């Protein structure tokens, strides 16, 4: 049961992100080059096809805290959207109502957790909600 | 249940026999975690100020080779804006035979004797081939600001 330190749980990702995961639809990359403490992401959800999200590319902001990946990352979206679990006035990612945030294990990942946000965004009850305008942002 | 009497030792003989110039503890919840603070070697524009080093024993260890990174910025070619080193001896060069140790000195050597000539050197190299003597006022500026504290 040996457990990788976050620290270089977090470079791994970081190598992988730069190499990039099958069809390119999902990013991830650090906010910051100059952050040794490897927290703030970039994360990127390209809309899936025949939904309201198609042909729009989505930015995320992902903090990977002290405690992770015992802990989930904390998760908010940076571009406007109407999706079940995301609060619509600020675009928190709420953990509880997003099952790989609600159930993470330490296998999980930043990968991981944007896989699962743009597999969501198929789902019945988000595919069809109206969307905001296109590419606009939240505040702060 | 437990470790390798390896790692049992190498442990036991770092805090019983530290490197002159290098503290390195293991960590309170994981003990194939080790947190190490090198001196700035003597004579080089790092003396002076105390690096924080992070070492981790992958599962495969000795097999596979230590893990490190700096975790204190320094201005060095051969250390980039995340603390990362390519050094031999953890790719290319390692083996068994090599201990935690031999890792540990050969990163105080590397502060002491930059390369800028190394293939892999980060951007900061070509101020230290073309104008050594700026580079290393920098790099005695980055260790005052935050090799001290
Ligand atoms: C390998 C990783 C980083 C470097 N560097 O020279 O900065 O080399």
């Amino acid at each position: 049961g040996v457990k990788v330190p976050r620290n270089f749980r977090l470079l791994e990702e970081l190598e992988e992100g730069q190499k990039g995961v099958g069809d390119g639809t999902v990013s991830w990359g650090l906010e910051d080059d100059e952050d040794m403490t490897l927290t703030r992401w970039t994360g990127m959800i390209i809309g899936p096809p025949r939904t309201n999200y198609e042909n729009r590319i989505y930015s995320l902001k992902v903090e990977c805290g002290p405690k992770y990946p015992e802990a989930p990352p904390s998760v908010r979206f940076v571009t406007k959207i109407n999706m079940n679990g995301i609060n619509n006035s600020s675009g928190m990612v709420d953990a509880r109502s997003i099952p790989v945030l609600a159930k993470w294990q330490n296998s999980y990942s930043i990968k991981v957790v944007l896989q699962e946000l743009r597999r969501l965004m198929m789902s019945k009850e988000n595919m069809k909600l109206p969307q905001p305008p296109e590419g606009q942002t939240y505040n702060n | 249940a437990g470790l390798p009497r390896r790692i049992i030792k190498e442990t036991q003989r770092l805090l019983a026999e530290p490197v002159p110039g290098i503290k390195a503890e293991p960590d309170e919840s994981n003990a194939r975690y080790f947190h190490v603070v090198i001196a700035g070697p003597q004579d080089s524009p790092f003396e002076g100020g105390t690096f924080k080093l992070e070492l981790f024993l992958p599962e495969e260890y000795p097999m596979a080779a230590p893990k490190v990174r700096f975790m204190t910025k320094i201005y060095h070619p051969n250390v980039d804006k995340l603390g990362r080193i390519c050094l031999d001896i953890l790719k290319d060069k390692w083996s068994p035979a090599l201990q935690i140790r031999t890792v540990l000195l050969s990163i105080q050597a590397l502060l002491s004797a930059p390369n800028p000539d190394d293939p892999l050197a980060n951007d900061v190299a070509e101020q230290w081939k073309t104008n050594e003597a700026q580079a290393i006022e920098t790099a005695r500026a980055w260790t005052r600001l935050y090799a001290m504290n």
